RNA sequence: AAGGUAAGUAU
């Protein structure tokens, strides 16, 4: 638990069967700053992936 | 800085101070070719007609109508000073000095924002009011 | 009386002790100035020329200047209130559902 | 052959028009919405929105007199010139006003729509912040 | 040429079917509106100062402010030159 | 050596009318009065030229009437409307103005046209994109020279057969040539090393900085 | 500010002085007017206005639009040094920007 | 993308999911967020709808409305944002999951 | 050996549209390539501009 | 503080209205800001 | 050295 990357709590999720369809996210999360006007600071990961 | 209205001598200011009883008299006491009292009524007139349900705007020349140099302090290049129903409305800006507004700001909405506060206090019947922003420090980073 | 002439010597005596470099300043200031004067020209300089063609502008040409008028709606110029709502209770459901997990 | 519908779009998008539509005759008996869209080409966009391959133009639409308004009028221009050549055409087939007086007072009607169109906004009043009020207020409840 | 009015029933020559039944159901509310607004813009006080005033007020600042009008250019706050 | 090949070949001479305006604020009877004053009067002065300086109209402000920005186009006789008796030019000098008028007297065999592209405003150095039209096969000097020289210079037509094109901003300047290869109708582009050929209609679009014409 | 009283006072200096009374206002407001029409980059062209004011409201914006660029350009300059600056004048420099 | 794909429902909460991320840790809403908000809510209660909606775009519609433009002040350099419409919104979000 | 590293400068301003759409004619439908890319042509606003 | 936070308020009220997190933590920790070592000078009695 | 004045009404 809490080792790992991604982390092996991820396989526990309840969003893991609709999470497997997404795909390009990492892209997605520093594409963000395009159209949100506030900075993410966490653009380089994902919490739930 | 020039299309607001002018007072040219003292019983004028008086007058103003004395007609006005539903409405903050904003003065400001500088010249008009000082240029922190060119920035000051630039601000003022930006908003004269915004607040011209509650607030009125003068300019007056400390050299021209030297009456109230000694009285209210105007010794300072630009001055705005709050008066409602003959009575001068002190603001607690944080500065030290809480009479006037010895400093030109750039914010209208900054300017507005204390006009309604001079307002609502005095209305309320307060010879002070606190001023929704701090002065202290120019918040310069 | 006496104590306007007073204050005319103190006035004349510091005058007199200004005297000692008061026209070589005053005189490199107008040279300095002039200086600065020609890369930056006064403001109403610049304008002379074309302040001078004001002069044949008719008086009917003065008057017959139309007024500026907003181009601007009634909605742009004068939005109604913006109202404030909080935010809908699913999105607190769907965070604290987020913290949920499996146990297999 | 046409001398009301020469003075509004003039000859050269007036023989376009009678070209395509088939005759003076074929001109008259069509609605003003059809006449807008003769000589319209279903032109290919290649990669690029609708709006700006200029869909659903005609030869009104890039006559004389629709091109010299502001492209954010053009279209409403392009409709109200397209509804009065088809009044003139209309005329026209019947040889009538063969002056040109129904073609001058269409054209008339025309320019003085685009100058309303081209109008400066009026005056405006500014609208003052609502004075501060500290009055009870009483507000009606229900469903 | 005299039709029938629908809402007041008498006749009116067809010249004037179109304004008289404009007219006929002006509401009231746009006379109160108008009288309310009448009242209201001639009542308001002037903000800004008059032209004369504007023109001799621009006149003292260029008396006082030689850097940017006149030809002797003297200090900020001086009248002199 | 006041004959040498630079001065054969490009010199030539232009006459300078100059009168003195006074100052704005001065009431119209007091102009008048100081009108008497030879100051104030037209004075001539005959200085030979290197080159013609031409001053292109100030840009654009804003867009055109159908909402478009519009690239400036100038004819080229209209800024040739110097250099002759019934232009009067104001030269807003740091302490006072002046009507100079330039009167041409005596053409160069070869003319040498200086458009000032780049002129420095009140804060940084700008430059004018104004576009000249200009014929480069056939223009008539005759009517800007006055009647006392037209006599001697039976000559006035002039050929363009060097266009030095400035393109870019100021700081990032960069210099082309259009060249006509005499003996040829071709001209020929020079950027650098580069060589092109380049056809004759397409030098007039580009922004011209220095310019030199034949007489033959 | 100092050019717009320069420009207001040289064109009420020659107006006629019958006028001047409701009209002093009004060519203040061509000039905001032309001034917000260069900011927006949209055409600025006033039918009834005179050529000689025209051409005096236009080199007013010309003036003032080198000055706002100089102005928005060294602010930013400071800004990317660290100077230390207000939020007013970073809101004023990111809109002019 | 087929009428009757199978993941079809999948990219479009993963789409609305995502357009709802921007709201997550809000507290007040405006009247374009709130608009926005619950178009993502009408989808979610009726994606078939919602879907057939997204194809007839994404066949037919070739003109959009105009995007509204800001820049994050970051003091280095400017960085552009742009303001699509909600409804354009949810079509390019299934899209790019798609 | 050399260690080099560079962007793509301009990437994003100087992508042309014809061709963007008609590459991505390779990978997805005609349908689909040319809804992405006349996304990409629209009105841009800011406040008056 | 709710109720207020949905009600169509000025510039001013609204700013005045963002204080009370301030004040609540300014009194939370007033035994330790309101002293005599934290800030060096002279001693005011409050009225009453 | 300041950014640390409660605004008062009475005597």
């Amino acid at each position: 638990w809490d080792r790992g990357i991604p982390r092996i709590n991820t396989l526990f999720q309840k969003d893991r069967h609709t999470l497997a369809y997404d795909k390009g996210w990492r892209v997605r999360t520093d594409f963000k700053q395009y159209q949100v006007l506030k900075q993410n600071p966490f653009w380089w990961t994902h919490q739930r992936h | 800085s020039y299309m607001l209205p002018h007072l040219h001598n003292g019983w004028q200011v008086d007058q103003a101070i004395l007609s006005e009883e539903d409405r903050v008299v904003v003065i400001r006491f500088g010249h008009d070719w000082d240029p922190t009292c060119m920035k000051m009524d630039e601000v003022l007139y930006s908003i004269a007609e915004k607040v011209k349900n509650f607030a009125v705007i003068y300019l007056v020349d400390i050299t021209e109508v030297p009456d109230f140099n000694k009285m209210y302090e105007l010794y300072d290049p630009c001055t705005v000073m709050f008066f409602f129903r003959n009575k001068h409305i002190m603001i607690d800006l944080g500065t030290g000095n809480n009479n006037k507004i010895n400093w030109a700001m750039e914010d209208k909405q900054e300017m507005v924002d204390i006009i309604e506060t001079v307002y609502r206090g005095a209305r309320k019947g307060r010879g002070l009011v606190v001023s929704p922003k701090d002065y202290s420090t120019k918040y310069r980073y | 009386k006496d104590d306007e002439e007073a204050d005319a010597i103190y006035a004349a005596l510091d005058k007199r002790m200004d005297e000692r470099r008061k026209e070589r300043r005053e005189q490199r200031e107008k040279e300095e100035i002039e200086k600065y004067r020609m890369e930056r020209p006064k403001i109403q300089q610049q304008f002379s020329d074309l302040k001078r063609k004001l002069a044949e502008v008719t008086e009917e040409e003065w008057l017959s200047i139309p007024e500026v008028g907003d181009a601007r709606n009634k909605r742009q110029r004068n939005p109604r209130y913006e109202k404030l709502t909080p935010v809908p209770d699913s999105f607190f459901a769907k965070h604290l559902q987020t913290g949920e997990n499996h146990t297999s | 052959i046409a001398p009301n519908l020469s003075i509004i779009i003039g000859a050269s998008t007036a023989a376009k028009i009678m070209g395509v539509a088939g005759g003076l005759t074929n001109l008259s008996k069509m609605p003003a919405c059809n006449i807008m869209l003769l000589g319209a080409q279903r032109k290919t966009l290649s990669g690029f929105s609708s709006t700006s391959v200029l869909p659903h133009t005609g030869y009104i639409y890039h006559s004389d007199i629709v091109q010299s308004l502001p492209p954010d009028l053009r279209r409403k221009a392009a409709r109200l010139v397209a509804a009065k050549c088809t009044l003139a055409a209309r005329v026209d087939s019947f040889h009538e006003s063969t002056e040109g007086k129904v073609g001058y007072e269409l054209k008339d009607e025309i320019e003085r729509k685009f100058d309303k169109w081209q109008e400066p906004p009026p005056v405006k009043q500014v609208k003052p912040l609502p004075a501060p009020l500290d009055g009870q207020r009483k507000k009606r409840g229900g469903r | 040429e005299y039709l029938v009015s629908p809402i007041t029933g008498e006749k009116i020559p067809a010249s004037k079917m179109q304004e008289h039944m404009r007219i006929g159901l002006l509401d009231p509310r746009w006379l109160e509106q108008r009288d309310r607004s009448i009242r209201e813009k001639q009542s308001d006080d002037e903000v800004y100062a008059p032209g004369l005033d504007i023109e001799s007020s621009l006149k003292q600042l260029a008396e006082r402010r030689t850097d940017i009008f006149g030809v002797e250019e003297t200090a900020i706050g001086k009248k002199i030159g | 050596k006041k004959k040498t090949i630079v001065t054969d070949v490009f010199q030539g001479s232009m006459r300078i009318f100059t009168k003195k305006l006074p100052h704005p604020d001065l009431p119209a009877e007091e102009k008048e009065q100081l009108l008497h004053n030879d100051e104030y009067q037209e004075t001539m002065v005959e200085s030979t030229f290197m080159y013609l300086t031409l001053d292109l109209p100030t840009a654009p402000l804003y867009k055109d009437e159908k909402e478009q920005l519009i690239i400036p186009q100038v004819p080229l006789f209209n800024i040739l409307a110097k250099f002759n008796g019934i232009t009067e030019k104001e030269y807003k000098t740091y302490k006072e103005n002046f009507l100079k008028r330039f009167q041409l007297t005596k053409l160069p065999p070869y003319l040498i046209f200086c458009i000032k592209r780049f002129t420095k405003n009140n804060f940084f150095v700008e430059k004018n994109p104004t576009i000249v039209n200009f014929p480069i096969t056939n223009v008539d000097l005759r009517e800007y020279l006055s009647e006392e020289v037209q006599a001697v210079h039976k000559n006035t037509t002039y050929d363009l057969i060097a266009n030095i094109v400035h393109d870019g901003k100021p700081s990032e300047g960069s210099y082309r040539i259009h060249v006509l290869h005499h003996g040829t109708g071709k001209w020929y582009e020079l950027q650098d090393l580069q060589v092109t050929d380049i056809l004759p209609q397409m030098i007039t679009l580009s922004e011209a900085y220095i310019q030199i014409w034949k007489r033959r | 500010l100092e050019l717009r009283a320069a420009v207001m006072h040289d064109i009420l200096d020659m107006m006629p002085e019958g006028i001047k009374q409701n009209k002093a206002r009004t060519i203040l407001q061509h000039l905001s007017e032309a001034w917000r029409c260069w900011k927006a980059n949209i055409p600025w062209k006033v039918p009834g206005l005179p050529t000689p004011i025209e051409n005096m409201i236009l080199r007013y914006v010309k003036a003032k639009a080198d000055w706002w660029t100089n102005t928005a350009h060294y602010n930013r300059e400071r800004i990317r040094r660290g100077a230390t600056v207000d939020k007013t004048v970073c809101k004023k420099n990111l809109g002019r920007l | 993308p087929p009428l009757s794909y199978k993941h079809d429902t999948k990219l479009l909460i993963l789409a609305l999911e995502r357009l709802k991320e921007a709201y997550s840790v809000k507290s007040r809403l405006n009247q374009s967020q709130r608009e926005e908000l619950g178009l993502i809510e009408q989808a979610y209660d009726n994606p078939h709808e919602a879907l057939s909606r997204i194809k007839r775009h994404l066949l037919t519609q070739r003109a959009f409305k105009e995007v509204g433009i800001e820049f994050m002040d970051l003091y280095s350099h400017l960085v552009p944002v742009y303001d699509v419409e909600p409804l354009e919104k949810i079509t390019d979000a299934y899209l790019d999951q798609y | 050996n050399v260690m080099l590293e560079s962007r793509f400068e301009k990437m994003y301003e100087k992508i042309d549209l014809t061709l963007l759409n008609r590459l991505l004619r390779l990978i997805v439908d005609h349908n689909i390539a040319d809804y992405m890319t006349a996304k990409n042509n629209v009105v841009i606003n800011y406040k008056d501009m | 503080e709710e109720s207020m936070k949905w009600k169509k308020l000025t510039n001013a009220q609204r700013s005045g209205l963002n204080q009370i997190p301030n004040r609540r933590f300014t009194l939370w920790w007033s035994p330790t800001i309101n002293r005599a070592n934290v800030y060096v000078g002279f001693q005011v009695q409050l009225d009453l």
